[PDB]
RNA sequence: GCUUGAGUCUCGUAGAGGGGGGUAGAAUUCCAGGUGUAGCGGUGAAAUGCGUAGAGAUCUGGAGGAAUACCGGUGGCGAAGGCGGCCCCCUGGACGAAGACUGACGCUCAGGUGCGAAAGCGUGGGGAGCAAACAGGAUUAGAUACCCUGGUAGUCCACGCCGUAAACGAUGUCGACUUGGAGGUUGUGCCCUUGAGGCGUGGCUUCCGGAGCUAACGCGUUAAGUCGACCGCCUGGGGAGUA
């Protein structure tokens, strides 16, 4: 039933934010890792902080710009039902080139300007502008 | 629902130590023995239809522990529905 | 239900029997059975005694 | 409450036709107001109190 | 072992009989090693309302740990006997002691 | 391999959860009798009906079946259906408090299987009250009704059928996330127990209400909000859930 943690992810933001919310966690991966990075990278979000050993435990800081929130929207893309995988040429570029797509390639979890430039494809993990 | 005395027994015969409560092996001798004594309990009566449901429940779950086990050690596997008794 | 009132006063003073039967149970049985209906009836001296 | 023998305490949750008295007048809380009844039901069984003031 | 309440009441002419009667009710439960943690023989007391006709009636609380088979015969032997007009055995929840 | 998902273990707690056996009081109808005497009953008004073989009314003793007043409650329990006197026996689930074991053993589920109100069917039984059918009396232009006097199946038990309901929250299951307020219910930690309490921390529930959502009504931490997994279903009305 937690059969799809990224979409937890995705959503305790999209949350959070949208309650005003300055922090925010959940159990950590590898993966949910790598994405906090880009979210962070490419600013976002503050910045991350795992803390803990047996359980560890994700923890993000949310950025507000004005009074809005700096996410605007935050959407899964590929998922267990139904999984989705653009090749180098056909990767998505979301609002116009503003706000970017994750995206995991064989050379690690970066964004659509980035694998575009990297040369190569990947599973397009989500969309965030 | 089925005595201290009798449940700890049986912990005490599948598992390591005592305390080794849930042992896979434990659990479906644990339900086999409730199972098994029910039947007479539905012997009589046969339209106490709730109580059944649990009954049921009961055997859903041990077929699904013993499932799992097979798939780990088809040894604790074999020896154990011979020696609780069933598959037949 | 019951009253003993000894010995100054001719007036009832019954007014006990407005504290339990009369129209209380026996309006209540008097008639048409219920059955499930009376939870709505019942449903509303609630939905109403909320406020 | 506690028990049905205390046809002591118990004498003052009935009216004086024998019935049960609700909960809103006695202020009783829940769980008790049923030990209650249960104990009332119970005297009444044993003849050690009226079902009925009939009686 | 399971605890009980347990309560009977004795037509009065045949009050003279619930000597006998609990001294038997005893040997029997005690005869398979179970307690008898209460006992009170209340004597003719006036009834609420007249039962079976006839008011008043000879009352005898007591309290038991014994298993749930000779609870089985007691029970029983309550309807096997017509001098017991009612009888009434209860919850258990551990033992207890003087109440009343 | 891991321990948090999920299981197992200890102790308890609440409960119309289920199956079985006993049993209680009040009422109705009926049988027998005491007293009593010309009406009772029923309606909107009436009549059919009942009563001088003594009715109704009152008292007493019985017989029998059916349901369990008060408690009782936006109370509780169950997967849904649905489950209310009391007691014992058998039994299912739920919850909470400690820690201890198992180590992803999970979620969902076409097909399949089980369950499944009332009516209805089969066999024996049972039958007080109620009541389709039917009968009589009224109303009415008519009255195959609504009202009245009767009353059979049925309603009750056993066993076996049927498998449907506006079987509804008209809202599939599971999981995660998201401001509040006032209750009800039920566990459990702490506090001069010094209050009939004081602050916490669970499960369940009722009413309001915020964002948001909605065609609107409305829903709103028990979502109809934000998300994922799987399943069922919709594709103009009629025809037809029919051939
Ligand atoms: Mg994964
Ligand atoms: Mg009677
Ligand atoms: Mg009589
Ligand atoms: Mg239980
Ligand atoms: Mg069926
Ligand atoms: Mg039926
Ligand atoms: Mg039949
Ligand atoms: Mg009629
Ligand atoms: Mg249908
Ligand atoms: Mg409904
Ligand atoms: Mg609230
Ligand atoms: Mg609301
Ligand atoms: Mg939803
Ligand atoms: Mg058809």
């Amino acid at each position: 039933s937690m059969q799809d943690p990224i979409a937890d992810m995705l959503t305790r933001i999209r949350n959070g934010q949208a309650a005003n919310k300055a922090a925010v966690t959940m159990p950590s991966s590898k993966l949910k890792v790598a994405i906090a990075n880009v979210l962070k990278e490419e600013g976002f979000i503050e910045d991350f902080k795992v803390e803990g050993d047996t359980k560890p435990e994700l923890e993000l800081t949310l950025k507000y710009f004005q009074g809005k929130a700096v996410v605007e929207s935050i959407q899964r893309v590929s998922r267990p039902g139904l999984r989705i995988y653009k090749r180098k040429d056909e990767l998505p570029k979301v609002m116009a080139g503003l706000g970017i797509a994750v995206v995991s390639t064989s050379k690690g979890v970066m964004t659509d300007r980035a694998a575009r430039q990297a040369g190569l494809g990947g599973e397009i993990i989500c969309y965030v502008a | 629902s089925l005595s201290t005395e009798a449940t700890a027994k049986i912990v005490s015969e599948f598992g390591r130590d005592a305390n080794d409560t849930g042992s896979t092996e434990v659990q479906v001798a644990l339900l086999t023995a409730q199972i098994n004594h029910l039947q007479g309990h539905f012997a009589e009566h046969k339209k106490d239809h709730h109580s059944r449901r649990g009954l049921l429940r009961m055997v859903s779950q041990r077929r699904k522990l013993l499932d799992y086990l097979k798939r780990k050690d088809v040894a604790r596997y074999t020896q154990l529905i011979e020696r609780l008794g069933l598959r037949r | 239900i019951k009253v003993r009132e000894n010995e100054p006063f001719d007036v009832a003073l019954r007014r006990f029997k407005r504290s339990c039967e009369k129209a209380g149970v026996l309006a209540e049985v008097r008639r048409r059975e219920f059955y499930e209906k009376p939870t709505t009836e019942r449903k509303r001296a609630k939905a109403s005694a909320v406020k | 409450e506690i028990d049905y023998k205390d046809i002591a305490t118990l004498k003052n949750y009935i009216t004086e036709s024998g019935k049960i008295v609700p909960s809103r007048i006695t202020g009783t809380r829940a769980k008790y107001q049923r030990q209650l009844a249960r104990a009332i039901k119970r005297a009444r069984y044993l003849s050690l109190l009226p079902y009925t003031d009939r009686h | 072992m399971r605890h009980y309440e347990i309560v009977f009441m004795v037509h009065p002419d045949q009050s003279e009989q619930v000597p006998g009667m609990i001294e038997r009710y005893t040997a029997a439960i005690t005869g398979a090693e179970g307690k008898i943690h209460r006992l009170e023989d209340w004597g003719r007391r006036q009834l609420a309302y007249p039962i079976n006709k006839l008011h008043k009636a000879h009352y005898v609380l007591m309290n038991v740990e014994a298993p749930q088979e000779v609870i089985d015969e007691l029970e029983t032997t309550f309807r096997f006997n017509d001098a017991v007009i009612r009888s009434m055995v209860m919850r258990t929840k551990h033992a207890v002691t003087e109440a009343s």
